[PDB]
């Protein structure tokens, strides 16, 4: 993904918004015939979990607990998951040696149950204001409803019947003179250790304190398990109910697991001329493909193009064997030996075929970029078939063109 | 119905959380770390192409709705707090991102000043908003914002950060750790905005009116021989590990004065209240004066509220404002949440009102049909 | 380089046995307790100490040069002892990297010159970036990237790591041959 | 006030003119590019060209919809929130306040003066806005001179030249003897 530079050769997406992304990041949509990007697809929320103590919490409990773990804590000074140490328990960090004793929080007899965050200072005033505005909003709703049904009736405010407990909040008292800056600030050395930085100030927003002794450790933030759903298609992919300590997908779907992935095996000279060898591995068990197209003339956004890649080669039938094969186990005649193609095809191993592209570098100053279209026989299986019961000839016949953009090192 | 989310996109920091809460859940720098870019690009930028702005806001809102808040965007409503006279194309884009990409049920474009008034409970009050870009004031009288008597000056965070950078480069004394124990000037051509902001918050403070008025005349040096008050002690600040910048005591209490300096025009952060209040209707004068509100993170700076209220009462006695605003009692309101998170708290208090929210707010079905967001400009 | 893995020619001196290749330059003081079941690679000047260990490594494990894998000591009131670490399947430890980690999960790409702290657990399908410090007793979830001197959540990985990482470690092993 | 309200709309387009010097170039922007639409609602729905204006420094600014919806506040000052009649209203009200016999002749003789009538399509809008308020089938002639800005002075220049002016003005010795009223009583 990162070790090999997947962020070089990119695949194009069809729709409203055109995007150039690596095949590793993209997803293939099986309901229809069009691969779509992580940007294009809509995101959902499945499950919440703590990154320290991996515990799958339900959606209801998260809303009550404000998307936080009760047991785990993150240090305020540096941003790292704290650890309980005994002597009878105090909270301490590994990276920085900030303790819970420093700020002056008393040690608890019970390990987890004892620790808590103080109640918000303006929580009582809050509820009183909500209830005042709630009652006041309810009056406007009744007024707006009464006005709307009178318009809908269209009786011109005809008086058939006779027309027409209060909550009163006291408004906050305005101070005559606000407290001045203490005379300590004048003629006193300022230790930058004692006062807190903006980053660690703002992590505790309810009462962001200037001094470090006031700054208490906040609960550790819960992380999210994303599930993707498309515009046209319904489902796409999702994750299990035990995503904590699991790398399994409930429905595995990705562009590399359907569309044939292209990789630049060899990179030649960048001095005005060369011959680059690229591989075209298949992922499907049995299929056919072809890199025939030259991306037309000024069509399909070929603005990035800074070279003329010929790739004048007819289709080559490659197949993947999901099994541990030996070094040159058997030599097939019709697949390998019959299309010898010594100039075009470099090598043909198991689920692998090297192809020579004749690029024209140094058309611009530098940063050589090549546009070429790749075709493949997509066994869609859109119609109802149990273990390939249906023939799926019309599906296999369908030729899907992916506009690839390979970027040479330069 | 579900508890509607509140977002407040600012140049420096964005406030995020859920309605009917004591304060915002997440507050973070309004930036995004794009691959290739060493410094992260700012998400809100006025006067750029729509497509480039659309991509930045799409990237940012995604981070807010998944990494910071954990909730589906399509399920529950939005309460977008944005200041009055926010650029047209920016607000149009922000809504278009929420309605098209995320497919939110309904957005409510509340003005920050009217939201700040709800938190106190008082129906009428003057509201000063000392933000990053511009320090804006807007009188709110019994629910109606008075756009006629608006006021704005570029004396916020950005103007203060720039002033600090200028002063530090003049009196530049850093200990690199390479025979740089001796005072070394301007080793680095520019100082990054992240450092300048941290220096401002920790080192620099707002002086008293009496001491400040002397500092103004001192640096001017208006036919006087060393008429400055005794500064605080010099604070040593680390830059990128090894390099230790010695911050001069004069810089700490002089950097702030650019806000409260008259500069001939008679245009300070203090004057902007009195300039607006004098332009207000004659009946509204005494009610607005008595109910002052000071929001924005720039006013959090230590001893700002005392200097402002003092500087007001001094500028009152000045002959221009002496006639109209002579015998007026200026009293400041202390909001429940902190000065930075007053704007957000209003939107949450408003978001808790499910019945009024749905009616006032613009539904997606209306936007998809029309493609016209309602504004204070003509329809 | 552009998806394709590049050639690396090894010298004559290297201990090739049952698929497992271990550079003779690289000392592994404590050969008894350390175990390499699969076709593992250990590059030159690397350390795998047997300080009361049980260092089990993967099928296609890779450890680049100047890199150390030492077990951590558990500060227990009952008895202070070195906790035996278990490197997962298809693990890629990058060059000049320090590892004091207990239980490193399968299909992981540990970055270059990155110090992992004492008693540090890593779950499967994660990636630590280069010049990063994971503090002692930290956990990293699957499909995650931890970075910075603090060592905290930077973002998420590509969905296809389980399938992709197999190609990387196996290709490197296959491409890494004698001159 | 139109210059002040244009500055507000220019900040709503995203261009600040905070300085007192920068207020002068807002007055220049107004004077250069600001057209009064006959129907304001139709021009708002229509997508603007966004005509570029060049500043003294050299920088370009796209004004867009602020161009036409700024001077509209003359004809409809309730939009911003200023309690006034309006330029179309004050003209009609002034005629309607006068005696019934003169109304027809006063509608038949209207003269535009000053600089805040030179707005492009001012006469076109005013004629339309006056007609609907004024009585039906009444002849409304809004006779603008070519020198509207300098009309007030030219009048004084003609008045001053006449021998009657010699009688009208107040002498320095008259002001010393008569008192303060001298200037007020001779005014008319
Ligand atoms: N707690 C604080 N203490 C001191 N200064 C602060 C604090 N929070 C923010 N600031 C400063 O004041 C500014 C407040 O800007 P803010 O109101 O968050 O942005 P915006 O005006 O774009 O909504 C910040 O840029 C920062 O420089
Ligand atoms: N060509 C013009 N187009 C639009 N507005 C103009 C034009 N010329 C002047 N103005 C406006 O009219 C003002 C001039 O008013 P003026 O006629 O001098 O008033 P007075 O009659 O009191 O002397 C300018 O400040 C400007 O706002
Ligand atoms: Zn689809
Ligand atoms: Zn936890
Ligand atoms: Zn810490």
């Amino acid at each position: 993904a990162s070790l090999l530079q997947s962020e070089r050769v990119l695949y194009l997406v069809q729709g409203e918004k055109k995007v150039r992304a690596p095949l590793s990041q993209l997803y293939f949509c099986r309901y229809c015939s069009e691969l779509r990007s992580l940007e294009c697809v809509s995101h959902e929320v499945d499950s919440h979990y703590c990154p320290s103590c991996l515990e799958n919490m339900p959606s209801a409990e998260a809303k009550l607990k404000k998307n936080r773990c009760a047991n785990c804590f993150d240090c305020p000074g540096c941003m790292h998951t704290l650890s309980t140490r005994a002597t009878a328990y105090y909270l301490a960090c590994g990276f920085c040696r900030w303790t819970s004793r420093d700020v002056g929080m008393a040690d608890k007899s019970v390990a987890s149950g004892g620790w808590q965050e103080p109640d918000h200072p303006h929580t009582q005033r809050m509820n009183k204001l909500i209830e005042y505005y709630q009652q006041l909003a309810q009056k406007e709703k009744v007024e707006r409803d009464r006005k709307k049904l009178a318009r809908r009736r269209n009786y011109m405010p005809l008086a058939f019947s006779q027309h027409t407990k209060e909550i009163k909040i006291e408004p906050a008292q305005a101070v005559d003179e606000v407290e001045p800056l203490p005379e300590d600030y004048y003629t006193r050395p300022v230790n930058l250790t004692e006062v807190t930085t903006l980053q660690q100030r703002l992590l505790q927003p309810d009462f962001q304190p200037i001094c470090a002794s006031q700054l208490y450790p906040r609960h550790k933030h819960l992380l999210i398990k994303r599930s993707l759903r498309c515009r046209q298609c319904e489902h796409n992919l999702s994750k299990p109910e035990f995503n904590p300590t699991s790398i399994k997908f409930k429905i595995q779907l990705v562009a590399v697991n359907y569309i044939p992935e292209v990789r630049i095996m060899s990179i030649p000279n960048l001095r005005y001329m060369k011959e680059s060898q690229v591989l075209l591995t298949l992922t499907n068990p049995v299929e056919n493909l072809t890199h025939v197209t030259l991306l037309e003339c000024e069509e399909g956004d070929p603005d990035d193009t800074n070279s003329t890649a010929k790739v004048s080669v007819p289709p080559t039938e490659l197949v993947l064997a999901g099994k541990d094969a030996a070094a040159e186990y058997d030599e097939l005649a019709e697949p390998q030996d019959f299309p010898d193609d010594p100039d075009v095809v470099a090598f043909r191993k198991a689920n692998k075929v090297g192809v020579f592209i004749k690029v024209t570098p140094q058309r611009e100053e530098g940063d050589v970029t090549v546009c070429f279209k790749l075709k493949h026989d997509f066994k869609n299986l859109a119609a109802p078939i149990r273990p390939v019961e249906e023939a799926d000839p019309g599906a296999e016949v369908s030729w899907l063109t992916q506009h690839v953009e390979l970027s040479l090192g330069p | 119905e579900k508890t509607a989310v509140v977002i407040d996109l600012g140049e420096a920091f964005t406030k995020c959380g859920f309605a009917g809460e004591t304060g915002p859940r997440c507050i973070i720098p309004s930036v995004i770390k794009k691959a290739g870019m060493p410094k992260p690009i700012k998400v809100v930028q006025y006067n750029i192409n729509t497509e480039e702005l659309y991509s930045y806001l799409k990237e940012f809102i995604h981070i807010l709705y998944f990494r910071h808040l954990l909730v589906n965007p399509r399920d529950r409503r939005v309460v977008v707090i944005e200041s009055v006279l926010c650029p047209s194309h920016f607000r149009e884009t922000l809504t278009r991102v929420l309605f098209k990409y995320f497919e939110v049920p309904s957005v409510l474009l509340a003005p920050s000043h009217l939201m700040a008034l709800l938190t106190l409970g008082i129906n009428s009050a003057m509201v000063l908003d000392c933000g990053y870009r511009e320090s804006l004031v807007l009188p709110i009288y019994e629910g109606i914002p008075v756009l006629n008597c608006w006021g704005a000056l570029p004396l916020g965070g950005k103007a203060l950060h720039k002033e600090l950078e200028t002063q530090l480069l003049e009196q530049c004394t850093v200990d690199t750790g390479a025979a740089k124990e001796q005072s070394l000037p301007s080793v680095m051509g520019s100082i990054p905005e992240g450092v300048l902001e941290d220096i401002k918050v920790r080192t620099c403070f707002v002086s008293d009116l009496t001491r400040g008025l002397k500092i103004q005349a001192a640096k001017f040096n208006i036919d006087g021989n060393t008429e400055r008050p005794s500064p605080p002690p010099n604070v040593d600040y680390p830059l990128d590990g090894e390099k230790i910048l010695h911050v001069l005591g004069s810089i700490r209490d002089s950097v702030v004065e650019i806000l409260f300096e008259q500069d001939n025009e008679e245009k300070s952060v203090a004057t902007l209240i009195l300039d607006s209040l004098m332009q207000c209707p004659i009946d509204t004068r005494k009610q607005l004066a008595e109910n002052l509100v000071i929001i924005g993170g720039t006013s959090m700076l230590p001893g700002f509220l005392h200097r402002l209220l003092a500087e007001i009462r001094y500028l009152v006695e000045k002959p221009k404002y002496k006639k109209t605003l002579g015998t007026k009692t200026f009293r400041i309101h202390t909001p429940p949440a902190k000065a930075n998170c007053v704007a957000w708290l209003g939107g949450a208090i408003f978001g808790a009102l499910q019945d009024i929210l749905g009616s006032r707010s613009v539904s997606k079905e209306y936007y998809n049909q029309t493609g016209r967001i309602p504004d204070w400009c003509s329809l | 380089m552009e998806l394709g893995e590049l050639l690396y020619n090894k010298s004559e001196y290297i201990e090739t046995a049952s698929g497992n290749k271990v550079s003779r330059q690289s000392v592994l003081c404590g050969s008894q307790n350390i175990v390499l079941n699969g076709k593992t690679i250990v590059m030159n000047d690397c350390i795998i100490r047997g300080d009361l260990a049980n260092v089990r490594v993967g099928r296609h494990c890779v450890v680049k040069s100047r890199s150390v894998i030492r077990p951590p000591f558990k500060k227990f009131s009952k008895g202070v002892a070195f906790f035996p670490l278990h490197i997962g399947d298809h693990v890629f430890i990058e060059e000049d990297c320090v590892v004091n980690a207990a239980q490193i999960g399968s299909y992981v790409h540990v970055g270059k010159n990155c110090v992992i702290g004492r008693r540090c657990v890593l779950k499967d399908c994660c990636k630590i970036l280069d010049n990063t410090v994971l503090p002692p007793e930290t956990v990293v979830p699957p499909f995650t990237v931890f970075s910075g001197c603090p060592g905290l959540f930077s973002g998420e990985l590509p969905e296809c790591t389980q399938e992709l990482m197999i190609d990387v470690t196996k290709s490197y092993y296959q491409k890494f041959l004698p001159l | 006030d139109v210059s002040r309200f244009l500055r507000l709309y220019l900040r709503k387009e995203g261009y600040d003119f905070h300085s007192s010097s920068e207020f002068e170039i807002v007055k220049a922007i107004k004077e250069r590019a600001c057209y009064l639409s006959i129907n304001p609602q139709k021009d708002e729905t229509l997508e603007t060209e966004k005509a570029q204006y060049y500043l003294p420094d050299g920088s370009t600014i796209e004004i867009g919809p602020s161009r036409f919806r700024a001077p509209e506040l003359l004809f409809r000052p309730d939009l911003i929130g200023e309690e006034s009649e309006g330029i179309h209203e004050v003209l009609v009200f002034a005629i309607q306040k006068s005696d019934m016999d003169l109304r027809r002749t006063l509608f038949s003789n209207i003269v535009l003066s000053g600089g805040s009538t030179l707005f492009k399509g001012f006469g076109d809008r005013l004629l339309s806005e006056v007609k609907k308020l004024a009585p039906k089938d009444v002849k409304i002639r809004i006779s603008a001179p070519q020198e509207r800005l300098y009309s007030t002075w030219i009048g004084g220049s003609i008045l001053a030249s006449l021998d009657t002016f010699k009688k009208m003005w107040v002498s320095k010795k008259e002001y010393e003897e008569d008192g303060a009223r001298s200037i007020h009583r001779k005014t008319f």
